[PDB]
């Protein structure tokens, strides 16, 4: 009953999925970085490759924006509703570049209001 | 009529085939004396462009998809 940034990215990644958003890899996400149309993304967390990681960190140092670094994704994937293809395999959810400012076109929340505190500090 | 049987050549043509990195390094790099990601990709001067369209630097040409320009090296 108590609001946090592990309970408002649960509603933010859903309302982006609601709107498109979740940039998957660092396709089409280029564009809007490198017009600033992006000012909060998710990466993965344990990611395996030095040379993306460091990249990324270069990428958050050119426009000063924060990543979020949270374990144990299996519960976001559950969340997002990720099984997908029908019910056949398995696809993950991992990264994810929101375009059009924080948030999208629809619904507003104090989820928002939550992430933007923990974004000042 | 009999089958048209449309196979006296190319035993089995199948589709294209297209491989993809599963995350692209060649467009960003480091070595420029930069704590940024370095451009050494050309950028695309055109409005209807821009810094995520990534023309493709072969051993020729430019290929864009939408103004396709051509620049000559010699």
């Amino acid at each position: 009953g108590v609001m946090d940034v592990n309970t408002a990215l649960q509603e933010v990644l859903k309302t982006a999925l609601i709107h498109d958003g979740l940039a998957r890899g660092i396709r089409e996400a280029a564009k809007a970085l490198d017009k600033r149309q992006a000012h909060l993304c998710v990466l993965a967390s344990n990611c395996d490759e030095p040379m993306y990681v460091k990249l990324v960190e270069a990428l958050c140092a050119e426009h000063q924006i924060n990543l979020i670094k949270v374990d144990d994704n299996k519960k976001l994937g559950e969340w997002v509703g990720l099984c997908k293809i029908d019910r056949e395999g398995k696809p993950r959810k991992v990264v994810g570049c929101s375009c059009v400012v924080v948030k999208d076109y629809g619904k507003e929340s104090q989820a928002k209001d939550v992430i933007e505190e923990y974004f000042k500090c | 009529k009999k089958r048209k049987k449309k196979s006296y050549t190319t035993p089995k043509k199948n589709k294209h085939k297209r491989k993809k990195v599963k995350l692209a390094v060649l467009k960003y790099y480091k070595v420029d004396e930069n704590g940024k990601i370095s451009r050494l990709r050309r950028e695309c001067p055109s409005d209807e462009c821009g810094a995520g369209v990534f023309m493709a630097s072969h051993f020729d040409r430019h290929y864009c998809g939408k103004c396709c320009l051509t620049y000559c090296f010699n």
